């Protein structure tokens, strides 16, 4: 060790970071009218509405 | 005209000319949202700043 020979230093590092996320909402707050279409075998029913406003422009 | 009228019902229209009150109070309201994000980071290192004399090889 007379010299430098044996002097060592050494640094090292790694750091690794890693995210991910998702978000889907939706609401609905109406009340519509529908008219039943056909009666199933069970005695379900097919129900269809639809209903149009004309505010203005559109 | 001489046509029968109910005394006790409530006078529902019932031919072609009646009329009738219709009372709008009509309010929709819908929304949607959606969102997605992913984030990755990295970050390495490595470094001897001082080698010994049996390592200055590599
Ligand atoms: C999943 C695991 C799977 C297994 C993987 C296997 C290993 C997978 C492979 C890992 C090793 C990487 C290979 C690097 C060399 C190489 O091939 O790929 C190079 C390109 C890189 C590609 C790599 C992508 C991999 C892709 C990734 C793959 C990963 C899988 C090409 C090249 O060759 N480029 C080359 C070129 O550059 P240029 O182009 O510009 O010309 O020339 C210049 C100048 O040459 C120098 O000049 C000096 C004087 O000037 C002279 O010194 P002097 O004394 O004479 O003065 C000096 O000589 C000397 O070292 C003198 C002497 C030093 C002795 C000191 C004691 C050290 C003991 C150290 C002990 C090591 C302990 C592990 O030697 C040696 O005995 C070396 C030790 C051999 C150990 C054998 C292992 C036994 C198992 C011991 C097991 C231990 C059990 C506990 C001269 N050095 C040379 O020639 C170069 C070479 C000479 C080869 C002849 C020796 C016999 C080889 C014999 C066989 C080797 C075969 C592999 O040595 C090496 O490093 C070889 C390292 C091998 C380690 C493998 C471990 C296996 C585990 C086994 C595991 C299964 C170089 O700098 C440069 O190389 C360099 O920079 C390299 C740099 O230094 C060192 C950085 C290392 C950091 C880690 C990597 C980090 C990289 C990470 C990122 C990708
Ligand atoms: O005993 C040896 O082998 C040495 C001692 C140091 O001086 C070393 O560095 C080397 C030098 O390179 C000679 O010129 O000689």
């Amino acid at each position: 060790f007379g010299n430098s020979r044996a002097d060592m230093e050494a640094s090292g590092g790694n750091s690794f970071n890693g995210k991910g996320g998702a978000n889907a909402s939706n609401t609905f707050s109406g009340t519509l009218t529908v008219t039943v279409d056909q009666v199933l075998a069970n005695g379900n029913l097919h129900v269809v509405g639809e209903k149009q406003i004309a505010i203005n422009q559109g | 005209n001489y046509g029968y009228q109910p005394l006790f019902e409530d006078r529902r229209p019932r031919n072609i000319g009646d009329t009738l009150t219709i009372v709008l109070q009509e309010n929709v309201s819908a929304s949607k949202s959606s969102s997605a994000n992913a984030s990755r980071d990295g970050k390495t290192s490595f470094g001897f700043d001082t080698v010994p004399r049996y390592l200055q090889g590599l």
